């Protein structure tokens, strides 16, 4: 349910702003161009800096979101002219992949493994290769790392934030980006522990056992989506400026 | 010195987060009180001044 | 190194820049430097014979990886000199390559090609585990020893 | 009409994306397929650089355009001159003797060995990319895999390393993007990341400065320049040798390939400008790391150290506009390439015997370890722009650009001059006392150590064919220089009146 | 004053009408070749030498190396070009003339050479370069 | 404090319940999750209703603890009294893994303890630490999650800060009694005030207050006391004490052990709170010639001391050379005596329930050191004018018939 209000609440909240910022209220767009600015920058600082102090992944996910959101409100701020709406759109797509493979990967932890701290994440990669590796890749997607979504969706985001001339947007969503890596690098620093009294008990009694289960093709439906969609970002925006 | 710096940069960015999560309280109350102080000011801002 | 004991903490600081080595006093010259310790010897085996015991003692590949780890050298320097074209020099360096590694992956593993957890186990254990390794498939190793990767499993 | 460059970059990832096929046990697979891999890589740029590159001409060569993104105008363009495939061929060199060299590794070895060859193909993307945001995004396409390495084979204080390097590559790298930004967006009509397209571009003088300085931040956190080299010591001493060798050798480089490429080339009034503050920068950038080095008890960070060091002479060249300038500089990477990572591989094998850090406690390993001796005295000799060797005459010919140039006037000429010459005074002070403090004197080893404890064939092997170059270029300079004394000069001919 | 500002000075002009009549300048000389100021008598001195070090180069015409007879011929050209300049400018009235009339056919012999060079001819490079060659020991031999 | 915490609306009524599971017991006693051998994906066995994830809930419920951090200041003497306070730590919370970060000698001291995972050196003294060091040790301390972290170093405001970077749950601490700890528990969860400046001038009970906050009793969980000192002692370091000992002559079970030869010596194992703390070897010699039929074992911390022993009391004497305080355990428990001056001789010789002899400067140092010596086969002979040297060898000499 926390996934679904992470990924279902943005997009619908997303489409009533836009379509309520530009439709009935596009005369008075020197005062809630402001707005938005302290929200997203406001956003941005204080969902950055608060997620690298967490001792839990599900709230530690709650302060990325609260960040992540503020990269998106950029689209809306520089407006229709200079893309804009078509940068909300193909990283909001990037932003369901990333997001709900992410928790995908916190379902199956904690259904083989009964808990929800960070610290219980270490030596994952020895018990289930597979799971630490689209954990992995899902949060260095969500860290705006090269080969990944992340990435190209923030360069997306960011280059119609500089079109716009809005450069101190741009530098503050760059710098909260740097402090975006230390977390969705700690919870891989963590599942990278080969020291075995470091290890929880937690995951030292893990069963990954011979079947499939229903997550693992539902979130193998997004690890190979948030990794080959970094050469499919030129079939997405034409599905996203062709709306006006 | 020179190396003070980014370590600096670190140790405050770790103090100043450790700050604002401990400064609210985490109760409705306070949630809700600080949801409104906002709007407030967002009210003052842009009408009165 | 390694310690099992902790082990006494030095009270007197040292010298940074000081040599580390004894004291010119305690030095036994002559004998700690080998200025006086060579004394010939009419049983001064032959020089072949002592390249050939170097060379064997590295143990090079035999057989055809021996002839082409021979002859590759000789070859390139000859067909560089004799003005063939290069495209066979890059298609024989490449086909040298992949045989030789060809070659090397299926040679037979060794127990220092594993972890330390395996390397550290019973001796027993690990002779039974390394001659498996060698005789049955990988597919049935793995569904056999597989068990034992899990280093967190003990 | 092949794809030559595409598929030099895309071999080495793709291959390495199959290595997770294997389900082999232990490494010998493994290492032996990257080994493979590596060497047929090595083999197709030699024949790239064989048959398809022409020295004497100063345009690209072996352009490839593919349009990805229409939107950026962003292109897929590779290309290669006499710039880059002097870095290439190092990078490939380098980057197979490194796997070669972490033979040892059981530990992870696919995924150790997957990163090597990711490794392998980020730096070969970055030097041969003709479009700006191709280049930005191979430049951070080694964030993940040096991260990696470091916190997963690095020393004691691997974990803190790692988060100080990623953290600084990152800060350092936002300014690169924001200095691509502006650059691709200064077109009146279109935007544009075309290298050759960019090179003809006229801007304002204090938007050019503007972003000489966003380009310039960047390569200055990658290249060593003071005081944005503090991530340098602790990620090269705490760091595996064989990542060592990249990181000292290969990544280093980078930030001097983006200054000739990006600050020198398409930007060359805000570089004329620069310039001259940039001498004075490298000279004290020579001063302050020989006298940080005679400081630090550990080898590793007195190596790491003297890279800093000897980065100062890169920069005098860079800053000196002249060709033979350009060519020290070039002579200089190819040069701390081959010393640099033999250094940082003797120190970790060393390492692996005697198992000791601070150089205070490390006598006597000269008996029981001559043959790592004898290497290491001669990689040091090499440092220490011993002639016979190419630090001296990349040195001397970066002193001979300084000396040639028409920029500055006298004084100045002369108070660098003499600066350099005092960082050749610093450089023996600790080098020759590191060998004094390190295989010198007298200490009772134990019998398990007179036997099977020296190096073995294959780092006698690694450490030969890095010392050979070294030889062969410190006797003749021009089987590097030739390679380059065209492009250089083209890239000098904006620098003249027109 | 510690450094320039500007772009680097380019080639300065001759003021002996020793260049080409078409350009005024020569195209063997290179920009950025730093000429150590002695005076006229070591211009005449270098003027010698450089005429003998180019009079060296028969060993390095071949089919394989003439890009770098083109890079000797154009650094050790404009050494002597601005040398000849130097040397018929403090030369005296009445042996300007057959100086300038001695450095204009030898220029005229290097932009043929380079010219030849360009076009990967050996035979023409050869006979070009003897022509050269007999203008470099005439040079000499003035310069003695 | 209004101000700080607002809408406070005072504390929990009493019929509050906090749900069901997790809510009391200890943390063995936890039934859920279990293993679930009959699910075909491994997932584990939940009770109906509640969510997945269970093993946070004891934490914010029952204030469960899994990894603690004792920032321990001092040497040897200090960390080896906080062993009754590790002790304390493992019957309260039982699973939980302990890590101590103190000092290069205090380190040692835990070779001889079964509870503590990992111990850590770290210059705590330093007021103004390297930027790297300080920064990897924070990161370190973040990165192994302690539920709660402890220091009995006074805390003012850095050290606070320090503690609180460290993200844990519960951050207690001791705290300056001056006015430089102004708001240093304002960042602490308990802080505690001790009587002085220094926390060693307290002997054997130094850390009271923090035995009475460990074992209060909260939610029906009964008071937990401190257990009596104890060490265990490994066999290599029993081996190794035994070489060093039978290279001086004496044999198993026929020697006592001196210790507090007067020497500038770093490895004295004195406590901050009893300065006076060493005896000279003249009056050690004379002591010591009193012992008849058990061989006189002299511990000197530094081997220069040695050469003066042997023109004191004699040449042919026994001398043992003892830095490491597990070697000083592992000696002390095949002996039958401690002739001791106020080191950490004498607390092992409690530990090992060996018949001792404590030389006390003062009676006050005495008793407050060790309040229980003569129910644990110990005489006190303390100096009746406040000066160690002052001390009379006839007293000392009539006690030494004890062994
Ligand atoms: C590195 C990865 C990218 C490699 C370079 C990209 C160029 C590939 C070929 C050239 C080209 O124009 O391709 C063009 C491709 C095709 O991608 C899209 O395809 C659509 C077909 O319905 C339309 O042609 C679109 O215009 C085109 O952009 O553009 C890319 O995005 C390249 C990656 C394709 C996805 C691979 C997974
Ligand atoms: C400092 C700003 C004043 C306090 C304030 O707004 O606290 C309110 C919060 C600090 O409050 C924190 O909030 C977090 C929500 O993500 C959690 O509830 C933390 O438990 C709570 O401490 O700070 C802000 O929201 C500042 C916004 C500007
Ligand atoms: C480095 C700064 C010093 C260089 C000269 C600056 C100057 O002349 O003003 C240069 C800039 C003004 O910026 C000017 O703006 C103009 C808009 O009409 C044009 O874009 C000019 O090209 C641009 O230079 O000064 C500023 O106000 C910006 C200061 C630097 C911003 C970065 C702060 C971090
Ligand atoms: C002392 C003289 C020793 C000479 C060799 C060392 C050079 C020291 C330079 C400093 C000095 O005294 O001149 C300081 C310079 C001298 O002036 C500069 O040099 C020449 C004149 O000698 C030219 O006129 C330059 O255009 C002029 O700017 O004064 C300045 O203009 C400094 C103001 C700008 C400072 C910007 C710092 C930029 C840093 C970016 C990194
Ligand atoms: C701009 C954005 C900066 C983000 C910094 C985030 C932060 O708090 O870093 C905290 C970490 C602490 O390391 C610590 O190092 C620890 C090392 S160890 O595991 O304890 O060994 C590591 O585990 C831990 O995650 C890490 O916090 O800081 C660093 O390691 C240094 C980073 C400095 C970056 C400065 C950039 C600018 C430099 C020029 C000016
Ligand atoms: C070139 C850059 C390669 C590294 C960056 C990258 O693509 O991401 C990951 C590389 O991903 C892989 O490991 C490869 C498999 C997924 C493929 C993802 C893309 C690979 C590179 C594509 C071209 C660039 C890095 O993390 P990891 O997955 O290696 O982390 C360790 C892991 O848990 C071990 O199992
Ligand atoms: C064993 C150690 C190898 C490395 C040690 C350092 C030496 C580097 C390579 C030195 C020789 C370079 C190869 C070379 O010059 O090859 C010639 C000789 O062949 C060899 O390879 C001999 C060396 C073995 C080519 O013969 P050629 O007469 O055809 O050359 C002229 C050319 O074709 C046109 O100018
Ligand atoms: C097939 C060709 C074999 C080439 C000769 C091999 C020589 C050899 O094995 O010598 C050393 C390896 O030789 C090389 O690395 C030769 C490199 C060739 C470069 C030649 C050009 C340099 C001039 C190491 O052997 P060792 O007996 O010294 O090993 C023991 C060890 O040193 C201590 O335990
Ligand atoms: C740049 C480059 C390169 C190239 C290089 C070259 C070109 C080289 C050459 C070289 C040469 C052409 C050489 C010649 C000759 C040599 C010799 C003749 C030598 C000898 C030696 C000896 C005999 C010995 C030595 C030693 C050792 C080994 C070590 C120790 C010390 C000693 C010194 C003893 C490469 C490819 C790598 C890649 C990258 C880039
Ligand atoms: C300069 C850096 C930025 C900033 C400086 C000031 C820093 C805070 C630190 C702490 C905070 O604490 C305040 O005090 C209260 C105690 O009552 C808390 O209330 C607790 O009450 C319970 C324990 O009493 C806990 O169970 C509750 O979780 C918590 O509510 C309250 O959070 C907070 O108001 C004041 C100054 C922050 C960094
Ligand atoms: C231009 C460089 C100068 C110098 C020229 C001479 C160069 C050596 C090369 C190698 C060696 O050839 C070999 O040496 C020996 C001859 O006497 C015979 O070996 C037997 O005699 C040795 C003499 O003590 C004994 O040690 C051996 O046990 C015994 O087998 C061997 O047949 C012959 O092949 C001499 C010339 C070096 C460079």
């Amino acid at each position: 349910v926390v996934a679904f209000l992470s990924v279902t609440s943005k997009v619908a909240a997303s489409a009533s702003a836009t379509r309520i910022f530009d439709i009935p209220f596009y005369f008075s767009s020197n005062e809630w161009h402001l707005l938005l600015e302290i929200l997203a920058i406001l956003s941005m600082i204080l969902g950055n800096l608060i997620a690298i102090t967490q001792t839990s992944m599900k709230r530690m996910l709650a302060y990325s979101s609260i960040g992540q959101i503020g990269y998106v409100i950029i689209g809306i701020i520089v407006g229709d002219s200079n893309d804009g709406y078509a940068s909300m759109i193909t990283y909001m797509l990037f932003y369901i992949s990333m997001n709900l493979g992410t928790f995908a990967c916190i379902v199956l932890f904690g259904l083989r493994t009964g808990t929800d701290n960070i610290r219980d994440y270490a030596g994952l990669y020895t018990k289930d290769p597979f799971l630490a590796l689209s954990l992995a890749l899902c949060l260095l997607s969500l860290g705006g790392l090269p080969p990944l979504a992340g990435f190209f969706g923030k360069i997306y985001l960011f280059w119609c934030g500089w079109q716009a001339g809005l450069y101190f947007l741009v530098l503050i969503g760059l710098l909260t980006s740097v402090l975006s890596i230390y977390y969705y690098l700690k919870i891989i620093k963590l599942l990278m522990t080969g020291r075995n009294q470091e290890i929880t008990p937690h995951v030292r009694n893990y069963r990954r056992s011979p079947l499939r289960s229903k997550n693992s093709i539902e979130f193998s439906m997004i690890v190979c989506v948030i990794a080959s969609t970094i050469p499919g970002i030129s079939m997405n925006p034409i599905i996203t400026i062709a709306q006006d | 010195i020179i190396d003070g710096i980014p370590n600096g940069f670190g140790v405050t960015s770790f103090f100043v987060g450790e700050g604002i999560k401990y400064v609210g309280g985490g109760r409705i109350s306070s949630y809700l009180f600080w949801y409104l102080l906002y709007v407030s000011i967002f009210l003052f801002i842009f009408t009165f001044t | 190194g390694l310690t099992d004991i902790e082990p006494d903490l030095n009270e007197d600081p040292r010298d940074r820049w000081a040599t580390n080595g004894v004291a010119p006093e305690d030095f036994v010259y002559g004998k700690y430097d080998e200025h006086h310790t060579f004394y010939e010897s009419s049983e001064k085996g032959s020089f072949w014979g002592a390249v050939a015991e170097e060379y064997n003692s590295m143990d090079p590949p035999t057989g055809f990886q021996g002839l082409i780890s021979w002859l590759f050298l000789p070859a390139v320097a000859a067909g560089m000199y004799f003005n063939v074209p290069g495209d066979y020099l890059f298609i024989g360096a490449g086909l040298f390559v992949i045989i030789f590694c060809i070659i090397e992956m299926d040679k037979p593993d060794q127990p220092h090609n594993f972890e330390p957890q395996i390397y550290n186990m019973e001796r027993g254990a690990r002779d039974k585990l390394i001659a498996d390794y060698n005789t049955m498939d990988i597919w049935d190793f793995n569904e056999k020893y597989g068990d034992l990767w899990d280093f967190t499993l003990k | 009409s092949f794809p030559w460059l595409t598929t030099i970059v895309v071999l080495p990832i793709f291959a390495g994306s199959l290595i997770f096929l294997f389900p082999h046990r232990g490494n010998k697979v493994i290492r032996w397929y990257t080994i493979c891999i590596s060497m047929i890589e090595l083999l197709l740029m030699t024949y790239v650089f064989f048959y398809h590159f022409q020295p004497d001409d100063p345009l690209i060569q072996l352009v490839e355009d593919y349009k990805w993104i229409n939107f950026f105008d962003f292109h897929w363009r590779l290309g290669i001159d006499g710039l880059s495939i002097g870095p290439i061929l190092l990078t490939g060199f380098i980057t197979t003797l490194a796997t070669l060299a972490a033979w040892p590794v059981t530990r992870n070895s696919q995924l150790f060995h997957f990163l090597m060859l990711a490794m392998y193909s980020a730096q070969i993307g970055l030097f041969s990319s003709r479009d700006l945001l191709l280049f930005f995004i191979m430049w951070e396409l080694e964030l993940i895999p040096v991260y990696l390495l470091l916190s997963m084979w690095g020393g004691k204080k691997r974990l803190y390393s790692a988060t100080k390097f990623i953290l600084y590559t990152a800060g350092g790298s936002i300014f690169l993007l924001m200095g691509v930004l502006g650059v691709g967006l200064y077109g009146s009509n279109e935007p544009t990341l075309n290298l050759e397209t960019l090179v003809n571009q006229s801007y304002p003088v204090a938007l050019e400065i503007i972003f000489y300085i966003g380009f310039f931040i960047a390569f200055a956190v990658k290249l060593p320049i003071i005081p944005l080299h503090t991530w340098l010591p602790d990620t090269h001493g705490e760091a595996h040798y064989s990542t060592c060798m990249l990181l000292a050798g290969i990544l280093l480089k980078m930030g001097a390939y983006g200054l000739v490429r990006i600050n020198m080339e398409l930007l060359p009034h805000a570089h004329s400008i620069f310039s001259p503050w940039l001498m004075i920068i490298g000279t004290m950038q020579i001063i302050y790391a020989a006298s940080t080095s005679p400081g630090q008890r550990n080898l590793k960070k007195r190596i790491a150290y003297s890279s800093v060091s000897h980065m100062g002479f890169i920069i005098i060249g860079i800053s000196s506009i002249t060709d033979t300038g350009l060519n020290g500089a070039i002579l200089q990477i190819i040069s701390h390439g081959f010393i640099g990572a033999a250094l940082f591989f003797l120190a970790g094998t060393s390492y692996d015997r005697i198992r000791l850090v601070y150089l205070d406690e490390m006598g006597g390993i000269a008996i029981p370890m001559p043959k790592i001796f004898t290497l290491f005295s001669s990689f040091s000799m090499a440092s220490l722009a011993l002639p016979g060797m190419s630090g001296f005459i990349a040195e001397l010919i970066v002193f001979f650009g300084l000396i040639t140039s028409q920029k500055y006037l006298l004084i100045p000429k002369l108070l660098i001059t003499f600066g350099m010459a005092i960082g050749m005074i610093l450089t023996p002070i600790y080098l020759l006392s590191m060998s004094r403090q390190m295989f010198y004197g007298y200490k009772l080893f134990n019998i398990s150590n007179s036997s099977f404890f020296d190096s073995g064939p294959r780092e006698l092997f690694v450490s030969t064919s890095i010392f050979l170059p070294v030889i062969g270029i410190g006797v003749y300079p021009d089987l590097v220089l030739s390679l380059s004394v065209e492009k250089v000069e083209a890239i000098l001919s904006n620098y003249f009146y027109r | 004053q510690l450094w320039l500002d500007g772009p680097l000075p380019g080639l300065r002009p001759a003021e002996n009408k020793i260049g080409n009549e078409e350009t005024g300048t020569r195209t063997f000389l290179k920009k950025g070749i730093y000429m150590a100021n002695i005076g006229t008598k070591g211009s005449a001195l270098r003027l010698r030498k450089y005429a003998f070090d180019l009079l060296a180069m028969e060993d390095l015409i071949g089919q394989d190396t003439l890009n770098y007879v083109r890079r000797y011929l154009r650094f050790k050209g404009t050494f002597m070009y601005y040398d000849f300049d130097k040397v018929i400018s403090a030369a005296p009235v009445a042996d300007k003339p057959p100086l300038t009339n001695l450095a204009n056919r030898l220029f005229d012999n290097f932009e043929k050479l380079q010219e030849a060079v360009k076009l990967k001819d050996v035979p023409l490079t050869r006979s070009c370069y003897d022509d050269t060659a007999v203008t470099l020991q005439e040079v000499m031999n003035r310069m003695a | 404090n209004p101000w700080l915490d607002l809408f406070y609306d005072g504390e929990d009524e009493p019929e509050t319940e906090y749900g069901s599971m997790f809510s009391d017991g200890k943390q063995d006693e936890d039934p859920y999750p279990r293993d679930n051998p009959e699910n075909p994906y491994g997932f584990l066995k939940f009770p109906q209703g509640y969510a997945v994830e269970m093993a946070s809930l004891g934490s914010k419920v029952r204030g469960d603890v899994r990894r603690c951090c004792c920032v321990v200041s001092g040497g040897v003497y200090d960390n080896l009294l906080f062993f009754p306070a590790i002790q304390l730590i493992k019957d309260r919370y039982p699973g939980v893994q302990i890590d101590i970060i103190t000092s290069a000698r205090g380190k040692q001291t835990y070779e001889m303890n079964k509870n503590v995972r990992w111990a850590t050196v770290y210059d705590l003294d330093d007021n103004f630490p390297d930027p790297a060091e300080y920064t990897d040790m924070l990161g370190l301390l973040k990165n192994r999650y302690y539920d709660m972290v402890l220091s009995t170093k006074l805390a003012g405001l850095g050290h606070a800060a320090f503690l609180f970077m460290t993200t844990a749950r519960d951050r207690v601490s001791y705290v300056y009694p001056n006015v430089n700890a102004a708001g240093a528990g304002l960042l602490l969860s308990e802080t505690f005030t001790p009587d002085s400046m220094n926390l060693s001038e307290g002997g054997y009970n130094m850390y009271h207050q923090m035995i009475e906050w460990l074992g209060r009793p909260v939610k029906d969980i009964p008071q937990h006391l401190a257990s009596p000192l104890k060490v265990s002692i490994s066999r290599k370091l029993k081996e190794a004490v035994e070489a060093k000992y039978k290279e001086a002559g004496a044999e198993k079970g026929k020697y006592v052990v001196i210790h507090g030869i007067k020497c500038d010596s770093k490895a004295s194992m004195q406590s901050e709170g009893d300065t006076d703390s060493l005896l000279p070897i003249e009056i050690w010699a004379e002591i010591s010639q009193a012992i008849r039929g058990v061989t006189p074992i002299f511990v000197i911390p530094h081997e220069k001391l040695r050469e003066d022993v042997e023109e004191i009391v004699g040449e042919e004497t026994s001398i043992v050379f003892i830095t490491t305080p597990g070697q000083l355990a592992a000696l002390i428990n095949d002996s039958v005596g401690v002739i001791a001056t106020n080191t950490a001789a004498i607390q092992l010789a409690l530990a090992r329930e060996k018949p001792s002899i404590a030389l006390f400067c003062s009676e006050e140092k005495g008793k407050c050191f060790v309040p229980d010596a003569e129910g644990k086969k110990c005489t006190v002979i303390a100096s009746k004018t406040g000066n160690l040297a002052d001390i009379d060898v006839a007293v000392v000499k009539d006690t030494l018939k004890v062994f």
